[PDB]
């Protein structure tokens, strides 16, 4: 009979979520969770404080789920304080409650749905491995999660990877546009990687269009936070922008709500079965200092290992998920994001066998014993050249091999 | 006094006497540049040195430092 | 704390007078009721403060 | 014609209600700077942090006066916080100067 709080702010199909709220199979454990859904606005944090205070005082809330539609990281930033200061854990699944901040508190109990910085770096390097582009550069601003990304990529790249330019931009100081334009002259690789904020991204794109380093031969790949919302397209995002976003198309709001309710319920069941005790103290909103006596110290240990009949919804120590589902987007000529490929379980899947462009001449050949030697890829090495073999049984299938020989050397 | 071609020959002699065999060519929109280009092209091809010449840098207007800097780099 | 407060208040006064020398005067909204828009000269005012120099 | 109106807030033992009241009063006041001068807090936590975070929610500069912990030195999280008392890391530079004076190279830092 645990109390679960669902808060929705912004436009959403509340009736559909309520109908799909009881879409889990929790009859195998005596939990009978109680779920209350309430709508809210994005007025101010203090309103949220009052709402959660009232909810926990009335229904004895042991778990809070927040979903919104804003593009501000402050939501989880302040929700971390509430999660740390209250014994009831909090979860974020969509909207402003999804972007991962720097870190959570030691006493924090707040978790999010999404991948870490390092996992995104790994996926982006997998993309660069898929299509043979090994020359790149990295530029980022002073958002806190920059050192993690830089060190992760450096360690991962430590195949002939060649990084030749790393840039750090501090946009707190104004009148630095001339300095930015001068220091962007160091970029020489065809591909440049960026890690900043949306408005900062627009400013940097203004500077780039001023210097004209984004026309045809240069393509940009950016993390999820740069895009954020597919519906809105900023003013001058160059055509061909590549990014990876959380799969929000095949994973809708009711699915997120069901997953959150299920993980909360099963963590509570694990805590109340393995230790035979469920921490459900007096949910007092006023003077919460005395309400923190019954510190769980093990529900978090049971909140980081959850299976949902196929879905390994385990979480990490920092607060992020372990097995996210990711999708890749591209900016075509008209301002929209297309669905190009998928990444899951360290596997990269691309729909286009060759990346379309925004001289070049194709070569046909055949294997000959001393002159053209073809072999399968490494479960291609140096001094070899990749080659594509079409398979006819469906959609046109190709398999990549490695071709070398006497003629190839010429 | 001498013309542009004689002075250009003297300049290439000076360059040879110090063995600076790698260079480029930067020209403005100042009139008489194409004759200098042609004279240099004819002088290099009949020389004992075998000079290394980079592509010629030609300015268009008062440099905007937008596309001219691309060639200057 | 007696001298520290005096030094801080003097620095604040001279910094505010330095800021008032420039244009684009912005004031915070009432964030307690439906105001989630940022103060636009936040980083600008911090930059104003960084270049501050004192002899008192 | 610039006018200066003075407003200060007192102490409460808690921190959630303290932060809530501080944020509400400062929002209703539309202040430009925030000053905290509590060296001898009975709680050893030394936490004026929520005021700084809420000021950074609107990019409102904060100037510390007492705490010298290096957590506030991190502008990546403390985006709108400053202070006029250097952290203990400057004592490391002082010890480096001492090493320069007495010609000491190998240390045992704990
Ligand atoms: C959840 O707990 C189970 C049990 O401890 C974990 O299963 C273990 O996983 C490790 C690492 O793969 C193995 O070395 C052990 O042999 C496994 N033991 C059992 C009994 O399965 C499982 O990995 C945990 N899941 C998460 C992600 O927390
Ligand atoms: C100057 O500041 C004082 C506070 O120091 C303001 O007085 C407050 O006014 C509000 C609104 O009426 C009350 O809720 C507070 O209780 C008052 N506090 C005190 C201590 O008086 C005053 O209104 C301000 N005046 C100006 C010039 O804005
Ligand atoms: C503290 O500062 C004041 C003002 O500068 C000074 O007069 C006083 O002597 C200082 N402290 C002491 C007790 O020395």
């Amino acid at each position: 009979s645990i109390g679960i709080a669902v808060i929705l702010v912004g436009t959403s199909d509340e009736v559909a979520i309520k109908d799909a709220h009881e879409k889990d199979d929790f009859h195998h454990l005596s939990v009978v969770p109680r779920v209350e859904l309430v709508a809210m606005n994005e007025t101010d944090p203090k309103s949220i404080i009052t709402r959660i205070c009232d909810l926990m005082s009335d229904r004895k809330i042991q778990g809070v789920v927040l979903a919104d539609d804003t593009d501000q990281e402050a939501i989880a930033q302040i929700l971390d304080f509430i999660s740390a200061q209250t014994l009831t854990p909090i979860l974020g699944i969509h909207g402003g409650s999804s972007m991962i901040m720097a870190d959570k508190d030691e006493s924090s109990m707040f978790f999010q749905f999404g991948p870490s910085i390092e996992q995104q770096a790994s996926v982006m390097l997998n993309i660069m491995e898929e299509y043979d582009w090994y020359i790149f550069s990295i530029v980022t601003t002073y958002f806190p999660g920059y050192q993690d990304f830089v060190n992760k990529i450096r360690s991962t790249i430590e195949v002939g990877w060649e990084l030749e330019e790393v840039l750090l931009l501090d946009m707190s100081l104004d009148d630095g546009d001339s300095k930015i334009q001068n220091q962007l002259k160091k970029l020489q690789s065809p591909i440049i990687l960026l890690y900043c904020t949306k408005e900062e991204a627009t400013y940097i794109f203004e500077v780039a269009n001023s210097v004209g380093l984004t026309g045809y031969g240069y393509t940009w790949i950016v993390p999820s936070l740069v895009a954020g919302d597919t519906d809105t397209v900023p003013s001058e995002f160059p055509t061909g922008l590549i990014s990876v976003s959380y799969d929000e198309w095949d994973y809708g709001l009711p699915a997120r709500v069901r997953d959150g309710i299920a993980i909360i319920t099963t963590a509570a069941s694990d805590m109340l079965s393995e230790h035979s005790f469920i921490p459900e103290p007096k949910s007092s909103c006023y003077n919460t200092h005395e309400k923190r006596i019954y510190q769980s110290n093990m529900l978090n240990r049971y909140l980081i290992n959850v299976t949902f009949e196929g879905r390994n919804l385990s979480f990490s120590e920092d607060g992020y998920q372990m097995h996210p589902k990711l999708v890749i987007i591209l900016l075509n000529k008209e301002r929209k994001w297309e669905r190009v490929g998928k990444w899951k379980d360290k596997s990269l899947q691309m729909k286009y066998y060759v990346w379309p462009r925004m001289d070049h001449l194709s070569i046909v050949t055949l294997e000959e014993a001393p002159f053209v030697i073809v072999e399968s890829v490494d479960p291609c090495m140096r001094n070899t050249v990749p080659c594509q073999k079409r398979i006819i049984s469906e959609e046109p299938g190709y398999i990549k091999k490695c071709c070398k020989g006497f003629c190839i050397d010429i | 006094g001498a013309s542009i071609q004689q002075q250009a020959t003297v300049m290439l002699k000076i360059m040879q006497d110090y063995d600076w065999h790698v260079f480029s060519l930067v020209t403005t929109i100042f009139p008489g540049y194409r004759d200098f280009i042609s004279f240099i092209k004819t002088t290099v091809d009949n020389s004992f040195v075998g000079w290394d010449m980079q592509n010629v840098i030609t300015l268009d207007t008062s440099f905007e430092d937008a596309k001219t800097q691309v060639q200057l780099k | 704390e007696s001298a520290h407060i005096s030094d801080a208040v003097g620095v604040v006064a001279q910094a505010v007078h330095e800021l008032l020398e420039k244009e684009n005067i912005t004031d915070p909204p009432r964030g307690c009721v439906g105001n989630t828009n940022i103060w636009k000269t936040g980083p600008l005012f911090k930059r104003v403060l960084m270049s501050s120099k004192y002899a008192d | 014609k610039i006018q200066l109106n003075a407003t200060s807030v007192t102490h409460k033992p808690n921190a959630i209600q303290m932060a809530l009241s501080v944020c509400e009063d400062l929002i209703s006041s539309q202040v430009y700077a925030i000053l905290v001068s509590h060296p001898p807090t009975p709680n050893d936590h030394f936490t004026p942090t929520p005021v700084s975070y809420t000021a950074g929610f609107y990019r409102i500069p904060v100037l510390g006066l007492t705490t010298r912990m290096s957590i506030y030195s991190d502008k990546s999280i403390h985006l709108s916080f400053l202070r006029t008392v250097p952290p203990y890391s400057h004592q490391s530079s002082v010890w480096f100067e001492m090493m320069r004076v007495y010609n000491w190279n190998h240390i045992i830092l704990l």
